[PDB]
């Protein structure tokens, strides 16, 4: 049976939490469990599509280096907090959200007026704090879908169109996968006693299902390997 | 003659003057880059003290280009950033601009 | 390359408006303009949008600002 | 002689890049050579990269 | 406000080329363009400065049609009950007042319209006073020569542009040459090539 | 904050004027990114005064070496404070500890 | 778009001898070249069937 290779398949999706998860692939022959697995890691940390905040707009704020009356944190601190916000966008690749708040207390992500197609993974994520009773904050958040990391300097050098004063630009981190750990262990099937199985532990931001990530990584790897298969 | 800060600057496009306000100072919080005009200044030269011609020839083909020469402060080359604070200091006896 | 690609075969597996039915008071226009629209025999925005502008000021209790506002919001909504 | 002065403050957000001087508290200094991708750095058993 | 308009109307060097009526109409059009720029909508209006009376006011042009787009200039063909319209098409109103004339856009459009009116008026009275000369021989001196059209100067702010189409295939006006030439046609319709002098 | 320190960071941060230090104990009546208004305690009341003190934190002010100086509030609304405590952290300061 | 990825176009083959060969792939996404090279090297080293 040296000529033919056994076909691996997904066998278990152990969802530890909303973010941490484990995926089991079985069976894998000899060093394959390393090789393919390694590739998956190197695909998962750089080529995973995701939704990230690109532009912010505050009615009472004209530049990110200023401060707003009634908020404890700086405008730059608010932008930095918004950078880590994780949302899931379905239907399109461009969403505008409105955040209206008034009164003393924190401003959680749940205060964002959801549009139905867009989902907030962490409603309790904090953004800012209003320490004044008669303090109102109105904010427009622009979120897009992409890959990799796109710095704001790239956007300003692209200069597609002139932006009005008060449209703050934040760095985009489209990658939703934060940690990947692959392990290869022995597998018992048909008394072969030589096949191995691969366990991939993924710690993400929760906006992408681990099985979908594995499928996308496999598809990307196959698309890349198609050119090698052709060989001109 | 004394120089004054004004929005009107000779032979500059409207795009350059867009960043400036009516007074002649770039808006706070406006992104600027090398070559942009943060504040528009003009110095009298050659001849002056002829206001009827200035009013009549404000855009005629003579344009009094030699009368006032541009001396506006420009962002140094290779320097980019966002304007965050503007301060105006005026000596006593001189009319204060609106920004002050 | 063929072996590596076929190892991923089992894994790739890849290749009339709602505002119109609402009353005319939902046109974000002034209450006086809403009364003007009601006096126009147009209680729903659907009739106003479907039909060409008519009787914009022939109805009673008209004011200039409301006359402008009703048509302005009708054009702005674009329903 | 001068009757007016205008001062403008410009804020620049400088990020890290190769060539910047970095160092610790024990006199060990150096310059950044390459902004390596996250998937290139070595990782431990748990998969956390350095 | 008003003192400025009297100052700019009394400082015109070419008072013959800019009488009060046409320059004030140009100012009215410039203020109409300024009001167009001020509002997010596009509404054509008229000013009627009231030159000799006093300060100015603003009007509004409706352009009665059945369209719905651009609501600021839309009026139904039958909406003439109140506001003293009493007509089918062409009704105008005196609604909008207190238009700001001290702004970047307002000043720019005012000066641009003023200089454009200067050019149009000078062209009009260099074509009106030289239209009867058609069919007669008039000399001139060239100033600019190009591969498609060349320019000639006659006198008293007179400029003529002659094109290659006006050139006969065999006869040409050499650069730097002045000579009496018959005036074939005079075209006030086209601002360019006002004096179509040829041979 | 430095994970490994010498314990002298607090002294350096407090002695320097970069961070705001409460002159008198009390409670934070009003906390904001711009200003902090503190109502002092009954024990530490100076006679014949309202009893509140206001600290205006410097924000994004150019230093001698063209570096931003930022003071960020540390306490929250209703948190009791005492004399010598840090109310707002200065540049390169975390929780009253110097962090370069 | 997002699903689109760069594909090599300047696939050059140089035949040093009947067995020695050089293959040049141009261009590739940042980091993809390392993955492809390592995977191909491991597969060729420890997985190619043959008779010996």
């Amino acid at each position: 049976s040296v000529t033919e290779f056994l076909k691996p398949r997904l066998v278990d999706i152990e969802q530890v939490s909303s973010t941490h998860a484990k995926v089991t692939l079985e069976p894998l022959e000899r060093g394959f469990g390393h090789t393919l697995g390694n590739a998956l890691r190197r695909i998962l940390l750089s080529s995973m599509p995701g939704c990230a905040v690109t532009e912010v707009e505050i009615d009472g704020v004209l530049h990110e280096y200023s401060t707003k009356e009634g908020v404890q944190e700086d405008i730059l601190e608010i932008l930095l907090n918004l950078k880590g916000l994780a949302v899931r966008v379905q239907g399109k690749d461009e969403v505008i959200l409105t955040l209206n708040k008034s009164g003393i207390g924190p401003v959680t992500a749940a205060d964002i007026t959801h549009d139905g197609d867009v989902e907030i993974v962490k409603p309790q994520h904090v953004i800012c704090h209003l320490t004044d009773e008669n303090a109102s904050i109105s904010m427009r958040i622009k979120v897009q879908r992409g890959r990799g990391y796109v710095p704001a300097s790239t956007r300003i050098h692209s200069e597609e169109d002139e932006r009005p004063i008060g449209r703050l630009l934040v760095d985009a981190c489209y990658s939703p996968v934060e940690r990947i750990a692959y392990n290869v262990e022995a597998a018992r099937v048909e008394q072969r006693t030589d096949l191995d199985k691969l366990v991939i532990e993924m710690e993400t931001n929760g906006t992408i299902d681990p099985e979908e990530a594995i499928r996308r990584a496999a598809t990307i790897l196959a698309e890349q390997l198609e050119a090698f298969v052709d060989l001109r | 003659g004394p120089e004054e800060i004004t929005a009107d600057i000779p032979n500059v496009g409207e795009a350059a003057l867009s960043k400036l306000d009516e007074s002649g100072i770039v808006y706070i919080g406006a992104e600027v880059t090398g070559g942009d005009i943060l504040v528009g200044k003009v110095t009298p030269k050659g001849e002056t003290q002829l206001t009827p011609e200035e009013k009549l020839l404000r855009a005629i083909f003579g344009e009094k280009a030699s009368d006032v020469k541009d001396s506006s402060l420009r962002v140094p080359n290779g320097v980019s950033g966002t304007v965050i604070d503007v301060q105006v200091f005026t000596r006593d006896g001189v009319e204060k601009d609106k920004r002050a | 390359a063929t072996i590596l690609a076929e190892q991923l075969e089992a894994f790739v597996d890849l290749r009339f408006d709602p505002i119109l039915l609402r009353p005319v008071d939902d046109l974000e226009l002034t209450v006086r303009s809403a009364n003007c629209l009601k006096a126009e025999a147009i209680h729903y925005i659907g009739d106003l949008v479907q039909r060409t502008e008519v009787e914009l000021l022939k109805t009673p209790n008209l004011g200039k600002k409301s006359l402008t506002e009703i048509k302005d919001v009708l054009a702005s909504r674009g329903l | 002689g001068v009757l007016k002065i205008v001062k403008v403050y410009l804020a620049v957000k400088r990020r890290i890049q190769p060539g910047d001087k970095m160092a610790g508290r024990h006199g060990n200094k150096g310059v950044i050579s390459k902004i390596n991708p996250i998937e290139d750095m070595p990782y431990d058993e748990n998969g956390t990269p350095v | 406000m008003n003192k400025e308009i009297l100052a700019v109307v009394e400082a015109v060097s070419n008072e013959k080329a800019l009488p009060r009526e046409k320059i004030f109409e140009a100012l009215e059009s410039a203020l109409a363009t300024a009001t167009k720029k001020k509002y997010e909508q596009e509404i054509d209006v008229r000013v009627q400065i009231d030159r000799k009376s006093g300060d100015f006011d603003t009007f509004r042009r409706w352009l009665v049609v059945d369209e719905v787009t651009q609501p600021t200039k839309e009026i139904t063909l039958e909406a003439a009950r109140y506001e003293d319209e009493s007509l089918n098409l062409g009704d105008y109103v005196e609604d909008q007042i207190e238009s700001v004339t001290f702004d970047r856009i307002t000043t720019q459009t005012a000066k641009q319209v003023i200089v454009q009116k200067v050019r149009e008026a000078e062209r009009a009275m260099v074509v009106d006073q030289f239209r009867e000369h058609e069919g007669e021989i008039i000399t001139g001196v060239v100033k600019k020569v190009n591969r498609d059209n060349i320019s000639l100067d006659l006198g008293n702010n007179a400029e003529a542009v002659i094109l290659r189409e006006d050139m006969l295939p065999r006869e040409n006006f050499r650069p730097g040459d002045r000579v009496r030439g018959v005036l074939y046609s005079v075209r006030p319709e086209a601002r360019g090539a006002q004096l179509f002098v040829t041979r | 904050k430095p994970l490994v320190g010498t314990g002298m960071e607090r002294a350096v941060a407090v002695d320097s004027g970069v961070t705001a230090v409460a002159k008198r104990g009390g409670v934070v009546q009003y906390v904001d990114a711009s200003r902090i208004v503190i109502k002092v305690n009954e024990d530490e009341m100076y006679p014949g005064e309202a009893g509140i003190d206001i600290y205006n934190l410097t924000k994004y002010t150019r230093s001698n070496q063209n570096t931003c100086i930022n003071q960020m509030p540390c306490v929250s609304l209703g948190e009791p404070v005492e004399r010598g405590d840090v109310l707002a952290d200065g540049p390169s300061t975390d929780l009253g500890e110097l962090a370069l």
